[PDB]
RNA sequence: UGGCUUGUGGCAGUCAAGCGUUCAUAGCGACAUUGCUUUUUGAUUCUUCGAUGUCGGCUCUUCCUAUCAUACCGAAGCAGAAUUCGGUAAGCGUUGGAUUGUUCACCCACUAAUAGGGAACGUGAGCUGGGUUUAGACCGUCGUGAGACAGGUUAGUUUUACCCUACUGAUGAAUGUUACCGCAAUAGUAAUUGAACUUAGUACGAGAGGAACAGUUCAUUCGGAUAAUUGGUUUUUGCGGCUGUCUGAUCAGGCAUUGCCGCGAAGCUACAUCCGCUGGAUUAUGGCUGAACGCCUCUAAGUCAGAAUCCAUGCUAGAACGCGG
RNA sequence: GCGGGAGUAACUAUGACUCUCUUAAGGUAGCCAAAUGCCUCGUCAUCUAAUUAGUGACGCGCAUGAAUGGAUUAACGAGAUUCCCACUGUCCCUAUCUACUAUCUAGCGAAACCACAGCCAAGGGAACGGGCUUGGCAGAAUCAGCGGGGAAAGAAGACCCU
RNA sequence: CAGCAGGUCUCCAAGGUGAACAGCCUCUAGUUGAUAGAAUAAUGUGAUAAGGGAAGUCGGCAAAAUAGAUCCGUAACUUCG
RNA sequence: UGAAUAGGGUGAAGCCAGAGGAAACUCUGGUGGAGGCUCGUAGCGGUUUGACGUGCAAAUCGAUCGUCGAAUUUGGGUAUAG
């Protein structure tokens, strides 16, 4: 009953298709106990990438201050609108609510979006878009949902606006995103003046936190022992064993647990990755590029010519230091991070010395 | 190969030689050196 | 200690490379590196500025045999300054140095980098061309 | 083969006289034994012929510590530091080549440095078939001989689609319904080290030497993230050269010899890019008030300081965990 | 078919030569640590990051020797070792693109082939139990996957004795 | 035995390219079999490439260097073929 | 006893000529004949490697490798039976 090193990573079990184009995270990163409104993550979409010409942060390096080319995921960050502000409270079963408290103008894609209308799945009833419900009445009761000493964490059921960003489809996207702020109170009261209708981008990103990167990566294909795990070949290279393992299981026992050097899906969960450090936030039209060189291929910022498999960029981005998963048309899902490593190198913005532009390709 | 414009912190340089300094400069360009294309006939470089 | 620099693979145990400095053999060698840690198949990869070992597999018995330590100077791979400047040499070649880097011969002939004479003041200080 | 004992024996407690400068135990230990134990090395036909296929290594699937190295502590016949020895404690790290079939045997270059034991040593319907059960032929050694040998040599079969289960991915249905997502009663997880800037020329010393402790950065290596300044591929779509023949001929166009062969960018990726440690519970040990016991001292009343691991933070999830409006 | 025991040269060290026993009577030219050597990492030089091969000898011959023959000695090979030059997807180091199928579908239509049954940890035991004792665990409609057990596809074992 | 990827004597000899009867490619001249469409995983079946240059594996097995015509220049020793 | 090897490279022995040599050696060209000379197809042999073994032949298929005027290959007729 041997065991063989760790080549790849074990807790990826059950390796579970992200059905939905959007990513998920039940833990969410926990309160900005200093910023009194907030929310806990936002909205994204991967767009493509610009080799940042800049300085280091790290500031006793023995190279400090030369230049330093780096990465970065200029992802658009579109506002959300805002159904309604539900009030999660508690009962003495859990975590249960009282009412919400609706927006009266939603957008425009809304549409189409609210059913389930897709085949070989259920419906919802006909509960379709807003007619217009409960917020005259209800926006003073959640002043009386503290007053019950049973009371959670009120959260804000939300939906995108699309055609902004270049993707011109107009049924929404939809999540519920947690209110952050001071105490649980403060997420209740200032999150009054935020189902107005749409909110704000700047009030959960600060420039220079940090930012988790979680989104909806690729499904790679059926990934054989290769790849998924990390096995090798064996240099004999003939018969029935060349992209093939040994041990799944051993003798005594019998029965062994969930290790085992076997195929099947690869990536394609809402995973996240961590503390990629935010770099900058531009709101219109900055940073550029176009390169005529190889580096890495296909995903080019307002060049002669535009991106390939997105559109050219006219909005509102966020500039995350890194990545974030998926590849070129995705829908991503920046999450905050809870726990920020480094200190915050806000207040005065971070330096862009001069960047490239031209073709990509020849 | 070609002469265009290198920026002050981009441009791959190759020293074969004696400090030999060449450089790509376009993508196109890089691809003339497997190749050796003079520039006689290609005009643009 | 850090190079500052992207130090690549593809430098294994073998090596035919020429001999850098002015003492003047044909195929060096080089044997086990300075902090190894591979797996069988597994070749342990040398780079540039470092201080590997090394024998001395063909050549001349003035120079061939019995070892003394060295330090490779080039490799034609392409390797990412943090300045955005990239720098591939010619030939491989090093120099048969002593335990803790210090060239054998009188200087070094041929190219060398920024970077291995900001590692070691010791071999910066009889360079050939710094490039 | 499995069982049994521990024969043959390994390890420790240890009788402790000796001998090391004085000096039973810094160390060395006559003479050996008792308990444990199953390793050197085998006693036994108990249990087995409608199979009981071998060795070293590649690859991938566990658990313990008879402990090499990382956290925490104490002592010397130890000057700091080199040197010498012992306790708490299993989360993690544990090299590259040459002699030799080969770990054994035996040597070298480094490196922070290169552990112990079991598990059908994962282990031939994943894998090599060198090591490893027959059949050309020869020598040594023995017998009247055909031929033999507790001695060596030369060539000489790895077939095929997993019934049931382990088991890794993907869908379909159960207290009205339900697109859409947060609790954390719970399940899965991640992990290491060195050098350099610099501390400091300070402690302490005959002389070589050069400790406590900070702030700062980065390089080997792993996983997840990875598509821009890198490196390459791109039969898709464009560009260079040679031979024969047909379309009436010339000519303009085609099939055909791998993408004929010679050279880029869609589409992807690395030889590559980005990122990574909260509170709680306690042990060796040292004390604190004060006993058992007129003095005394950490424990019986009384009361505190305190270790990687422990344990939770950080991320995934059939109320028994996808909460529930 | 082709011998033993005993004694013996300056000096460490050796036996030319001599005597004695035994038998039918005791070997030349030339070569040696073998397809044959118990003893032996023998003993020495050169080579090698270590190098016993390459190549240089040593003498310490368990047990070399002339016709089913020693010995001179050129040409020829899908036959046997090493050093040396250029070099190599075998590997480092894996990625990418392509042909064909798997997925999925129609038709007609195999194959040897018939145990009640199908969790794990500890315990007893026809002696290594999913199956028996206790305890923990275990639902069904369905498809794609993969080589660990039960030990498959099969022949009354290859060892081993009558 | 077979409506089976088979055994099976043996006849004739055009053009231009390359010795011939290799290859190349058209004639006289003949023909794609007793099931089919669409996508085109894992895995078994083809090629390309940075850097290194033998370092890997029982195993230079596999894979690389080179190649014609014509002229120059070239090694021990013989059973003297 | 009957049938089959296209194409392509060399050439002793025999014999003559020309320059040269006391004479012989040497030395320059033509004429010419014997090959396990020799080379590539027919005829004809089997070294390596992958896929098959409930499948096409009761040892199969793909890639890969050898010989050929000599101890040459092959058909037919006819004879020899434990």
């Amino acid at each position: 009953k041997y065991e063989a090193p760790r080549h790849g990573h074990l807790g990826f079990l059950p390796r579970k298709r992200a059905a939905s184009i959007r990513a998920r995270v039940k833990a969410f990163p926990k309160d900005d106990r200093s910023k009194p409104v907030a929310l806990t993550s936002f909205l994204g979409y991967k767009a493509g990438m610009t080799t940042i010409v800049r300085d280091l942060d790290r500031p006793g390096s023995k190279f400090h201050k030369r230049e330093v080319v780096e990465a970065v995921t200029v992802v658009d960050t579109p506002p959300v609108v805002v159904v309604g502000v539900v009030g999660y409270v508690e009962t003495p079963r859990g975590l249960r609510s009282l009412t919400t408290v609706w927006a009266e103008h939603l957008s425009d894609e809304v549409k189409r979006r609210f059913y389930k209308n897709w085949y070989k799945s259920k419906k919802k009833a006909f509960t379709k878009y807003s007619a217009k419900y409960a917020q005259d009445g209800a926006g003073i009761e959640r002043e009386l949902a503290r007053i019950k000493k049973y009371a959670s964490v009120v959260r804000v059921l939300v939906h995108t606006q699309i055609r902004k960003t270049p993707l011109a489809q107009k049924k929404a996207h939809l999540a519920e995103i947690q209110l952050n702020g001071g105490s649980i109170s403060e997420k209740v009261d200032w999150a009054r003046e935020h189902f107005e209708k749409t909110v704000a981008v700047d009030s959960v990103f600060e420039q220079n936190e940090m930012i988790d990167a979680i989104a909806v990566t690729k499904g790679h294909g059926f990934e054989g022992v290769t790849h998924r795990w990390g096995t090798k070949k064996l240099p004999r290279k003939t018969h029935r064993g060349l992209r093939k393992v040994a041990c799944i299981g051993a003798w005594h026992p019998a029965h062994v647990m969930w290790s085992v050097a076997r195929a099947g899906q690869r990536g394609y969960h809402s995973r996240t990755s961590i503390n990629h450090k935010i770099y900058r936030v531009g709101k219109g039209d900055d940073e550029a590029n176009g390169a005529t060189s190889f580096d890495r291929t296909k995903k080019t910022i307002t060049p002669m010519g535009g991106f390939v498999h997105y559109g050219e960029i006219k909005n509102d981005f966020i500039m995350v230091k890194g990545c974030i998963p998926g590849n070129r048309k995705r829908i991503v899902t920046l999450r905050k991070s809870l726990y920020t490593n480094t200190s915050r190198k806000a207040l005065e913005e971070v330096s862009l010395k001069w960047i490239d532009t031209a073709s990509k390709f020849g | 190969f070609s002469g265009a414009k290198i920026y002050p912190g981009r441009g791959t340089l190759f020293v074969r030689g004696d400090s030999k300094i060449f450089r790509f400069q376009n993508s196109k360009s890089a691809s003339l050196f497997k190749q050796r294309k003079n520039p006689r006939r290609i005009a643009w470089t | 200690q850090g190079t500052k620099f992207r130090i690549s693979l593809g430098l294994p145990v073998g090596a035919i490379m020429n001999c850098a400095d002015n003492s003047g053999a044909r195929n060096l060698y080089i044997i086990a590196v300075k902090g190894s840690g591979s797996r069988l198949n597994r070749l342990p990869a040398a780079s540039l500025g470092d201080m590997v070992m090394a024998t001395v597999k063909k050549g001349k018995p003035e120079l061939r045999k019995k070892v003394m330590p060295a330090i490779v100077v080039r490799q034609a791979k392409s390797w990412r300054r943090r300045d955005g400047v990239f720098l591939y040499f010619e030939d491989n070649a090093g120099v048969i140095a002593n335990p803790k880097g210090e060239m054998k011969g009188s200087a070094i002939t041929g190219p060398v980098g920024k970077e291995c004479a900001d590692l070691w003041p010791r071999v910066a200080s009889n360079s050939g061309v710094v490039v």
